[PDB]
């Protein structure tokens, strides 16, 4: 019988709704004096209150924009817009679906061995360069590519230091011409301009040094740790493709050049796009490379010729996560490693709330790929392209805000799409519109009349 | 803690000189002990890096030392239609030092050399050189066995056979008890590596001031190979001597080739005619197995045992993750004519990037319990990464698995404390062998004295 609606002793329809979501009001004038006006709906109907005169607002969540999720404008979140009708202290729940439809962002940086042994290999690596651009373009439209070149530490006995003509033209004593020697050179920052990348790669030519092992590991280290120069994107997936036709210099080799300072793992490229510590700092060790590749989240791919394929496979075991392909005129093998790499890229749908009112508070139930409902979680992980996840959101309000019209946003991190939610607060009754102030029925025109009650 | 870590003696050289890059004990003639110290970036009167050697007498206080004077000027000399040239800029004099009897030998691995004939040349290249000094008499001599006068063109037609132009002779060095000087030349024969040997007596006697190119008659060089396993192997990156074939009349060489067979690394034991007796292969690629080599009898049976350092060895850990810590290998020599086998013991570093095994020094019998002991350097080891030297005591089974003492670096970061190590000599004449430690980064050398029991502090 009695309940919190009746015991409060409310004066108006408004106060009746403020007591609890379950309360309803009876405006019917034919209702007797003894009967309570503020009560549950069943009890009002039980006391012959007319259905027309019952004021019982109900909270609801109407979908406004509900475009379906895209296959293969783009819709990744659904629905997009929602109107929330809330009464005092009530809470209506609604649903939201997310799908990773768009292509993943991928960065490829290309390291070209440009020593004299690559002369006969130069076409292959130039072809591989431009074929990388093509293969990755048809996998993902969101691509940024770049490259740099290396030879070895420009210091004796790696470098020919005589005669004086040999410094500007290492190929002097062969009666031909090649470029001057350099350690590592950053040519083109990561950019979407693929046609410019293709032009630049085709312009490259070889230099010359003395010893078969080269300084590519200097290049790998600097390409890894020089974030701003290379231009890696925080969110993107990073591939570092490394080409050579010969064995490589490793830490402690540098003592043959008088270099004993261990590799400090820092960036030393800077203004002129040259590795300035090439002549003063030792080659990096396998471990230091692994640390930095892991730290900067970069995937190293060895694109080496067949005569050293076993060598770099062996190094690949000592640097986990590294793959190896055979560089040649045929580019199938190394491109497969790029395809494989993309097929491992996983993303996350992590919801974040923006411009949420002080009075509103949310709670979330997530349903990820395993299709299990986990309460109090608003993020799923391990999504491929096309995978769909689902969330159930409950919006609860504390009391009744007088701001009335507000709106907030629920946006996945990394996504451009979002669910806009317009909030309205229904704290009034339908009979409050037909209020007659200064009515002579209530105390000689001193009190207002609304919903069958004086004031 | 019988090596006193509180009462330390410090010697110091000039800033930037890399004083302490190499070192050895020196007994003049023949009682008092001194420390020879290499400083391979010391300036000459001209402000170019030629390197230098310092001869420190024993003083508890330590301090500055006198310079051991050497010829620092470039030489040019016309013989017939050829011009012979030496270039001492950045030559690294003191990159290695070794004392034998009353003679000190100090080498410049990166001394360059060239020969001009008309419009052609041999090419300017780091053949390297060693300088010999007899400090009391003031006598001087040189030995540069890789200098040639073959013109560039001839090597190209030879396909680069017998090409000693990039030797870096004296990269490493050792003198046998009989007084044969043995030089490591890692860049020899187009970077295969070679060894050059000659009697110190004959180097002094056959040297003639102002010649530049000469042949020491009793010298002996190792050989070129067409075996791809040796290519870019840096054979002679480190060198040592010992008895390994049970014939005390002959002496055997221990050579480190830390990039042998595609960076697998290897140590070889050869006779004095460079015919190899055994080869120890590396465990893991890029570990620089053979970076350092020590010889001593650690288990008291009267037969020399072998210690090999692999500073860049990566150790297995949880979640399939490798960790560069460095490792040292002990090989005990069995009785009879039998060959060496697998490692009897594996000592592994603890600190990441510490380079445990970078240097290995025989200490002699430190606690006089009848078993010789060793010291192992981890130049960037210890919790702080400032450097660390670990003392391992010998026993009948070989060596102890854990160190009896751990000397932490008293120098700041980047000192390279431990990069050079020498022991097995009683410097303060108290009957107990001492240890000296180089910290080339700080331009200093630390002397650690053994206390007259198995003491602590
Ligand atoms: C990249 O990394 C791989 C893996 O480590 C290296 O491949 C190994 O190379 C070593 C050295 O050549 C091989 O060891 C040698 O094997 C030869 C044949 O062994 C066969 O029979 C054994 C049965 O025990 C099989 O396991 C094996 O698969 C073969 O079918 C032997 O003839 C060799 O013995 C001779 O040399 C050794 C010294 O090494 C002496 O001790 C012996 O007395 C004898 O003279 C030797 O054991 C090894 O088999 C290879 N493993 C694999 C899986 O291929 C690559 O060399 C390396 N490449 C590069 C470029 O780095
Ligand atoms: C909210 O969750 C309830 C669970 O009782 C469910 O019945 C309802 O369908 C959900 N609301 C919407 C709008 O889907
Ligand atoms: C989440 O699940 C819990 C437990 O089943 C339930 O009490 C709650 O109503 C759910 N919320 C939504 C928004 O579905
Ligand atoms: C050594 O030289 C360096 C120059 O890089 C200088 O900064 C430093 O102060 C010098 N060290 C000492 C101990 O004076
Ligand atoms: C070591 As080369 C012949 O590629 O300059
Ligand atoms: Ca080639
Ligand atoms: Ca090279
Ligand atoms: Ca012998
Ligand atoms: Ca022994
Ligand atoms: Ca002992
Ligand atoms: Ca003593
Ligand atoms: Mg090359
Ligand atoms: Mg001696």
């Amino acid at each position: 019988g009695p309940n919190i609606c009746t015991t409060r002793g409310v004066s108006s329809c408004q106060q009746c709704l403020a007591v609890s979501p379950m309360c309803a009001w009876c405006s019917d004038e034919a209702l007797p004096l003894g009967s309570p006006r503020c009560d549950l709906k069943e009890n009002l109907l039980k006391d012959n209150c007319a259905p027309e005169s019952i004021e019982f607002p109900v909270s609801e969540a109407r979908v406004l924009e509900d475009r379906p999720l895209s296959d293969k404008q783009v819709t990744q979140v659904s629905p997009q817009r929602i109107a929330l009708r809330l009464r005092p202290d009530d809470s209506k729940n609604f649903s939201i679906q997310v799908r990773q439809v768009e292509d993943y962002p991928v960065d490829i940086y290309y390291l070209m061995d440009l020593s004299y042994s690559m002369k006969d290999d130069l076409w292959s690596i130039q072809n591989l360069g431009t074929k990388l651009a093509t293969q990755m373009r048809k996998l993902t439209s969101n691509l940024r590519i770049g490259f740099g070149a290396f030879v070895d530490k420009p210091v004796s006995p790696y470098m020919y230091i005589s005669p004086p003509e040999a410094l500007e033209n290492p190929c002097y004593d062969m009666k031909t011409t090649c470029l001057p020697m350099f350690g590592y050179k950053h040519v083109l920052t990561l950019t979407d301009q693929v046609t410019r990348f293709n032009e630049e790669v085709k312009k490259q030519s070889v230099s010359r040094n003395r010893d078969a092992p080269e300084g590519g590991f200097d290049a790998i280290m600097q390409a890894t740790v020089c974030d701003e120069k290379i231009g890696w994107r925080n969110d993107a997936s990073h591939l570092l493709v490394f080409t050579t036709d010969a064995k490589t210099h490793i830490a402690l080799d540098g003592r043959l050049a008088g270099i004993v300072q261990p590799n400090d793992g820092q960036c030393h490229v800077g203004s002129d796009n040259h590795y300035s510590a090439s002549t003063t700092m030792d080659y990096p060790s396998l471990g230091l490379m692994t640390e930095k590749l892991s730290q900067k989240n970069i995937n190293l791919i060895f694109a080496v010729t067949e005569n050293v394929v076993n060598l770099y496979q062996n190094y690949s075991e000592l640097i986990p996560g590294t793959t190896v392909g055979v560089l040649s005129m045929d580019s199938s093998n190394v491109l497969q490693l790029i395809v494989d790499a993309y097929g491992k890229i996983r993303s996350k749908v992590e919801l974040e709330v923006r411009d949420l009112p002080e009075e509103l508070s949310l709670s979330f139930n997530a349903t990820c790929l395993n299709n299990e409902v986990i309460p109090g979680l608003k993020s799923c992980m391990g999504l491929k392209i096309g995978d769909t996840v689902s969330f159930s959101i409950e919006a609860k309000v504390r009391g009744c805000p007088q701001e009335k019209e507000k709106s907030f946003t629920i946006k996945p991190v990394g996504f451009k799409d979002s669910l806009i939610v317009q909030v309205t607060f229904d704290c009034d009754c339908a009979c409050q519109a037909q209020a007659e102030p200064n009515s002579h029925r209530c105390n000689n025109g001193n009190g207002t009349f609304e919903c069958g009650v004086c004031r | 803690l019988n090596l006193d870590p509180v009462q330390l003696t410090f010697y110091a050289g000039p800033n930037g000189s890399q004083f302490g890059f190499s070192l050895d004990f020196h007994k003049d003639s023949h009682g008092r002990v001194a420390i020879v110290v290499g400083a391979p970036r010391t300036l000459g009167p001209s402000q170019e890096e030629t390197g230098g050697v310092f001869l420190c007498p024993w003083r508890a206080e330590g301090g500055q030392c006198p310079s051991l004077l050497f010829d620092l000027r470039d030489e040019t000399r016309n013989v017939g239609s050829q011009t012979l040239q030496t270039f001492k800029a950045r030559q690294g004099l003191g990159a290695s030092v070794v004392s034998w009897s009353d003679v000190i030998v100090a080498c410049a691995p990166w001394q360059h050399w060239n020969v001009l004939e008309k419009t052609e040349e041999a090419e300017k290249t780091p053949v390297g050189s060693c300088f010999l000094a007899q400090p009391e008499s003031g006598r001087r001599a040189e030995y540069s066995p890789c200098r040639g006068n073959t013109l560039s063109r001839i090597y190209v037609e030879n396909d680069f056979s017998w090409d000693k132009r990039y030797c870096e002779a004296g990269f490493s060095s050792v003198v046998t008890q009989a007084g044969e000087l043995v030089l490591g030349a890692p860049g020899g024969y187009y970077f295969l590596g070679l060894l050059a040997q000659a009697p110190v007596a004959d180097i002094f006697s056959s040297y003639r001031p102002g010649i530049l190119l000469w042949h020491v008659s009793s010298q002996s060089l190792s050989f070129d190979s067409s075996n791809p396993e040796y290519f870019d192997g840096y054979w002679g990156y480190s060198v040592a001597v010992g008895e390994f074939d049970g014939d005390l009349n002959t002496t055997e060489y221990v050579v480190g080739a830390p990039t042998w067979s595609w960076t697998l690394g290897a140590v070889e034991i050869l006779d004095s005619y460079y015919q190899r007796l055994h080869r120890l292969r590396g465990e893991q690629m890029a570990s620089y197995f053979g970076h350092s080599v020590a010889v001593t009898d650690v288990n008291g049976d009267g037969r020399h045992d072998l210690l090999v350092g692999a500073p860049l060895y990566m150790e297995s850990r949880a979640d399939r993750k490798l960790a560069e810590v460095g490792r040292v290998y002990l090989f005990l020599q069995p009785r009879g004519p039998h060959a060496l086998g697998a490692p009897s013991l594996l000592l592994t570093g603890t600190q990441l990037y510490g380079r445990f095994g970078s240097a290995i020094a025989p200490l002699g019998d430190l606690d006089r319990d009848g078993y010789n002991d060793i010291a192992v350097a981890a130049p960037y080891g210890g919790p702080s990464g400032r450097g660390q030297v670990l003392v391992f005591l010998g026993q009948s089974e070989g060596l102890r698995s854990r160190p009896s003492q751990v000397l932490d670096s008293p120098f700041p970061t980047g000192s390279a404390f431990g990069f050079s190590l020498r022991g097995a000599v009683d410097i303060d004449d108290n009957g107990y062998p001492d240890l000296i430690v180089g910290a080339y980064g700080a331009n200093q050398v630390a002397v650690y004295r053994a206390q007259p029991v198995v003491k602590a502090s």
